[PDB]
């Protein structure tokens, strides 16, 4: 696989070495039994004791050596994998830091967690044990069988029977479960998604449908029914391969083919010694690769899924190459092709000017804010901040220039300070309190048990209005030239909303501001009100001008009084 | 293992015994098959090789009976693994909607996600892949030792001495690596939870520049996860060394006692040669236990997560039912008190709702409005006090009747990933399309159908991420109105809707033709239109209440609320 070989390029030489080292290790592990065979022949021959001692002690030591080398190689080779997984998880987290946010929304958090963690973990067999096992399964059977072939062909051809039956069992198992292997990661993502929504959307399930009617449980049964159909013929074949390749099955079939030869005048019982000592040894080598073929398949698919993300379009920072000025020129955008969401918008935001972007729900106003932050790339036209194209700015320069509040008060699992100080984690507690006091949430944080260290994990410590005031506290502390407020104070009561807006006016009296709000009476004082209806600028002007115009804004304003 | 016999179904306890009987029988047949080479080769090398047939026939009978036993214990282990998988998963799926909301801490939510995430083939193949070979390898050296007492008692005792060394090494290897294996699991769990936060909170992180692995919390978790991962690889070195010493110590003991007996004539030469092969069979479980020992600690953690979910504290319930399914109940609070941990939200709120009328609740942010609705809907339960539906305590009510007696509009409208219609039909899946279309029309979701390209087939994303803030709010309102339950709870339906859509939704919340007792948690004075009664809630208690005109005339806290 090119998508996999391109990913496992860095480990070319660790893998080639592991292939060679396992070739020597299995030969070292088969060496004691060649000596123990020689010890056995001389016992029948009654040779001198010191010769037997030498073969005995060398064989026991070579067992110790082989176990030490095989153990040591598995320590190194496991550590090499842990270093590649750490690096590769680093590359993924760096890539996903650059992709447009369309990648995340259409995919979900369950699929990303599978990508970063479970797909990289799926490579563990492909690096740590796939090439060791492949070489071990090739040389140890070939070395054993060829040596046993010289010893006696009659019992040797009978050893093919467990081998060929095993090959047919693994081929039939592989082709049968191959389709299920492809469907497996998608099923894991879907149930990863359903498990996540089941836990996150608990208040919904507790009222609308309950446990039995939940779509999680209906998918859960379907997943288990997929697992049973996948795992019954798979585990059913796995144990058949275990039975066929066991030492007892080799030892029994050797005796069945040897004992009749021993009883008749056709084979001496001394020539049985190689088979009974070595013939039972190579089953576990074949059994390792047979159980590993599925591990390779999940590994190669996981590599293909990882590399497919690592060549995704990256939202590049091109080298093409007034302060606080944001200009939208002929900007059009489409979340997916064929539907226009924004249609040739042209708008200019200047320092010290509060701009209100209002309109019908679904008209595209939050999408414009997302384009200014460059979560997505405009399909036409250009956006430039302080006269420089956003596609030419780097993320640090871009996000140092603009600050954002995004209408979805997402809070990260950490202290309130680790959420208020998200923009500047090194910022001191004196700034963090000052941001919160200006966002009008310090009174709430003081009453918490841990104070400013209280954790904000899953569904904890804050209500909807309080989650937003943390997010406004975060945006204040970032302290950027431009500020973008996406339905800030939507959940804030009028007493708190006035205090927060007064703070923002105080802080951003000489800063570019873009207020987005459905409540039109809260943007009565914007120097320009931009009306966005169905992805186009239908009218622009002050509050009074738009009321006199008798257009969309007059209708929305009149409809507000109910 | 001890926890798996608790999670196993009570139905399958008959099948468990059949597993235990057959797995022991296979161990005996494998040991007897190994030890049957001693008299077989002793008779094969003698002056009369024809006596080898008797032991070969016994060998064939023992090994074929192995295949029947090992195939049957594999089918039984497959069933028991999947019976445990289906049973434990369905019990977690049934219990989790009944677990108290306080149980969902960030750590416990990770535990539930991890426990639910164990549905994959790894937990299903628990018995076949771990316990069957673990029990086989743990007992086969002991069985081979006991089987050698028929050949020579001192040699059988030597093998049992090597068995004691094995179980000692097995006990010690788990003891050394357990401290590091716990930390590896903790760091890996935190890394998972931070990837999920990383993908869910991409907007906020990117604006705050905490997205790159050098500065991101997921990047730090990857560093800690890597540090604990490598530490575990190193701290498992004693386990591998100790098994290797045990395998070598047993080799010396078994081989020493074989040569001490052989030189003294108690064992012939062919018995000693056969004992080389029996030694090899006897030594294989030493290495296999080393391969299976790491998996034992992960599986112990996995079953501990599942058992943690199943032991979670379910909500109190009874078996009562309302007098009438569809009639409007009367909601009332009687000194209801509630608290999230140490913080107290309600200090004995007491009110009564007449059946069929519409009442409104307003107050400052963080006052307790969504707490009051959650107590009405049964999501929470009081620390003390009662919430009565039609005079019937919620605590004593049947879960099915309690669930069916309320439909709510949540403050933060969560939609499940899937089409738009699926989220609407969740309110009442059995409803005919005429009721579904009426539900959408009332919520102004019909406008979405016109504007959006796929209409009602619009694939919402995770949550309501692939929809506008107001669009997902309208889908949520349609879901709530579709449910025919006689109580309707509204929690900030006006937050994310423009002035035109807000007026249509507010009108339709009261214009719904079914009779219901409505509780409205609104934001604006115009959002509480057509409200029979209004309750002002502040600092966890209903400080003031009355009609809109009456409270406005009184000029109390209600009037001061709108004055800013
Ligand atoms: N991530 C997304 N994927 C697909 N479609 C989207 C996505 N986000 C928004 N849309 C669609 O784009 C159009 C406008 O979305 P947008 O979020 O810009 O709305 P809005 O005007 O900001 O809404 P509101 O005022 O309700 O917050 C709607 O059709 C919405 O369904
Ligand atoms: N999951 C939670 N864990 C701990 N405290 C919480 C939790 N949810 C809310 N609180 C606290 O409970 C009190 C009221 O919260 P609640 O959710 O009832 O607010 P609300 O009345 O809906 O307010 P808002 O207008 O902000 O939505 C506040 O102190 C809030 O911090
Ligand atoms: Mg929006
Ligand atoms: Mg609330």
């Amino acid at each position: 696989a090119e998508a996999g070989s391109r990913l496992l390029a860095p480990l070319k030489k660790p893998l080639i070495v592991s292939g060679v080292l396992q070739a020597l290790i299995t030969l070292i592990e088969l060496a004691p039994f060649v000596l123990l065979v020689e010890l056995a022949r001389l016992l029948l021959g009654g040779a001198e004791a010191e010769r037997l001692w030498t073969l005995g002690l060398t064989a026991v030591s070579l067992i110790g050596l082989g176990a030490v080398l095989a153990a040591a190689m598995t320590l190194w080779l496991a550590r090499v994998d842990a270093r590649f997984a750490h690096e590769l998880r680093g590359r993924l987290l760096t890539k996903l830091s650059r992709l447009p946010l369309g990648w995340f929304t259409r995919r979900g958090s369950a699929s990303t967690k599978q990508l970063v963690q479970d797909d990289t973990l799926a490579l563990a067999y492909l690096i740590t044990a796939a090439i060791p096992d492949a070489v071990a399964a090739v040389v140890a059977p070939v070395a054993v069988l060829v040596y046993l072939f010289v010893a006696d062909w009659r019992v040797a051809l009978v050893l093919f029977i467990p081998v060929l039956v095993y090959l047919v069992l693994m081929s039939v198992m592989t082709i049968q479960s191959g389709s299920k292997i492809a469907q497996a990661p998608r099923w894991a993502e879907r149930m990863g998604g359903e498990a996540g929504a089941f836990l996150e959307g608990q208040p919904v399930i507790r009222i609308f449908g309950g446990a039995a009617a939940s779509r999680f449980r209906r998918r859960l049964d379907d997943y288990i029914d997929f697992l049973v159909s996948w795992q019954r013929p798979f585990v059913g074949k796995k144990t058949l391969m275990d039975l066929v390749t066991r030492p007892a099955t080799f030892l029994w079939i050797i005796l069945v083919a040897g004992v009749p030869l021993v009883v008749t005048g056709r084979m001496d019982p001394v020539n049985l010694l190689p088979f009974l000592l070595l013939g039972t040894t190579f089953g576990a080598r074949l059994l390792g690769i047979g159980y590993g073929l599925s591990g390779i398949q999940t590994g190669m698919l996981a590599a293909r899924r990882i590399q497919t993300v690592l060549d995704e379009p990256e939202l590049v920072v091109r080298d093409r190459t007034r302060p606080g000025t944001v200009e939208l020129d002929r900007v059009s955008f489409e979340y997916r092709p064929g539907v226009p969401v924004i249609r040739d918008v042209t708008l200019t935001l200047r320092p010290g000017t509060v701009t209100a972007l209002v309109g019908p729900s679904g008209s595209g106003k939050s999408t414009l804010a997302a384009l200014v932050a460059r979560f997505h790339d405009v399909t036409q036209g250009a956006i430039r901040v302080d006269g420089r194209d956003i596609r030419t700015l780097t993320a640090d320069e871009l996000y140092r220039r603009v600050g954002f509040v995004l209408q979805d008060a997402q809070l990260v699992h950490g202290s309130v300070a680790e959420n208020i100080a998200l923009a500047e984690p090194d910022a001191g507690l004196e700034r963090i309190r000052t941001a919160a006091r200006d966002a009008q949430i310090h009174d709430r944080i003081t009453r918490m048990p841990d104070g400013y260290d209280s954790v904000l994990g899953a569904g904890s410590a804050l209500s909807g209005g309080e989650r937003q005031r943390v997010t406004i506290a975060r945006a204040i502390l970032a302290d950027t030239p431009v500020l973008v407020l996406d339905e800030a104070t939507a959940f804030a009561d009028p007493e708190s909303e006035y205090l927060v807006q007064q703070a923002i006016n105080r802080l951003t009296r000489d800063r570019t501001v873009l207020v987005i709000a459905h409540r039109l009476h809260t943007i009565t004082h914007a120097d320009q009100i931009v009306v966005l209806d169905d992805g186009r600028i239908v009218e622009v002007g002050t509050h009074d001008e738009l009321l006199a115009a008798g257009g969309r804004y007059r209708g929305l304003w009149d409809s507000g009084r109910y | 293992i001890r926890t798996l016999l608790r999670l196993v179904p009570a139905e399958k306890r008959g099948a468990v015994a059949g597993y235990a009987v057959l797995t022991l029988l296979s161990v005996l047949l494998r040991a007897v098959g190994a030890v049957l080479l001693i008299p077989l080769l002793a008779a094969l090398f003698s002056d009369t090789p024809s006596d080898a047939w008797l032991w070969l026939g016994w060998l064939t009978a023992v090994t074929l009976a192995g295949w029947v036993t090992d195939t049957n214990t594999a089918r039984l282990g497959f069933d028991l693994g999947f019976a445990v998988l289906s049973r434990t998963q369905h019990d977690m799926a049934d219990r989790l909607p009944n677990v108290a909301m306080s149980w969902f801490t960030p750590d416990n939510t990770a535990t539930a996600r991890q426990a639910i995430a164990a549905t994959g083939p790894e937990l299903a193949g628990l018995v076949v892949n771990l316990l069957t070979p673990l029990i086989g390898a743990a007992l086969l050296p002991a069985a081979i030792g006991v089987a050698l007492l028929f050949v020579s008692v001192p040699l059988g005792l030597a093998a049992l001495a090597g068995v004691a060394v094995l179980f000692g090494a097995l006990a010690l290897s788990g003891r050394l690596s357990r401290a590091a294996d716990k930390v590896a699991g903790e760091t890996n769990s935190a890394f998972t939870e931070r990837i999920i936060e990383f993908a869910r909170t991409q907007q906020a992180l990117r604006a705050a520049r905490r997205v790159e692995p050098a500065r991101s919390q997921v990047g730090s978790a990857l560093a800690a996860q890597h540090g604990a991962g490598l530490r575990l690889l190193t701290m498992q070195i004693p386990g591998q060394v100790l098994f290797s010493l045990a395998g070598q110590v047993a080799l010396i003991g078994f081989a020493g006692m074989a040569v001490w007996l052989t030189v003294r004539g108690q064992l012939g030469v062919p018995e000693a040669i056969a004992l080389i092969v029996v030694l090899v069979r006897y030594l294989e479980p030493f290495a296999a236990i080393a391969d299976l020992a790491p998996a034992l600690e992960t599986t112990r953690a996995t079953l501990n997560r599942i058992q943690a979910v199943l032991d979670a504290p379910t909500l109190p319930a009874g078996r009562r039912r309302l007098d009438r399914t569809g009639a409007a109940p009367s909601i009332e609070f009687d000194d209801v008190r509630f608290s999230y941990g140490d913080e107290v939200v309600l200090d004995g709120v007491s009110f009564t709702l007449r059946p069929g009328n519409t009442t409104a609740i307003v107050g400052p942010s963080g006052s307790g409005k969504t707490t009051i609705l959650s107590l009405i809907a049964g999501l929470q339960q009081p620390a003390s006090g009662r919430v009565l539906l039609d005079g019937v305590d919620v605590t004593t009510l049947d879960p099915e009747a309690r669930r069916a007696a309320v439909s709510v509009v949540f403050q933060h409208p969560y939609l499940f990933d899937g089409t738009l219609r699926d989220n609407v039909l969740v309110g009442d899946p059995e409803a005919d399309p005429d009721d579904v279309t009426a539900a959408m029309r009332l919520a102004r979701v019909d406008e979405l159908l016109d504007r959006l390209p796929d209409g009602d087939a619009t694939v919402v994303g995770e949550g309501g991420t692939a929809l506008s803030g107001g669009e997902r709010q309208r889908v949520s309102i349609a879901r709530a109105l579709l449910k025919p339950a006689p109580v309707l709870l509204v929690d900030e339906a006006t937050s994310a809707l423009d002035n035109a859509n807000e007026a249509a939704v507010v009108d339709a919340l009261t214009a719904d033709p079914r009779p219901r007792t409505r509780v409205i948690v609104a934001h604006r004075l115009a959002s509480i239109r057509h409200a029979d009664r209004v309750l002002f809630v502040e600092a966890g208690r209903v400080v003031e209440d009355g009609a809109i005109d009456e409270l406005l005339a009184a000029g109390g806290r209600f009037a001061q609320f709108w004055a800013q």
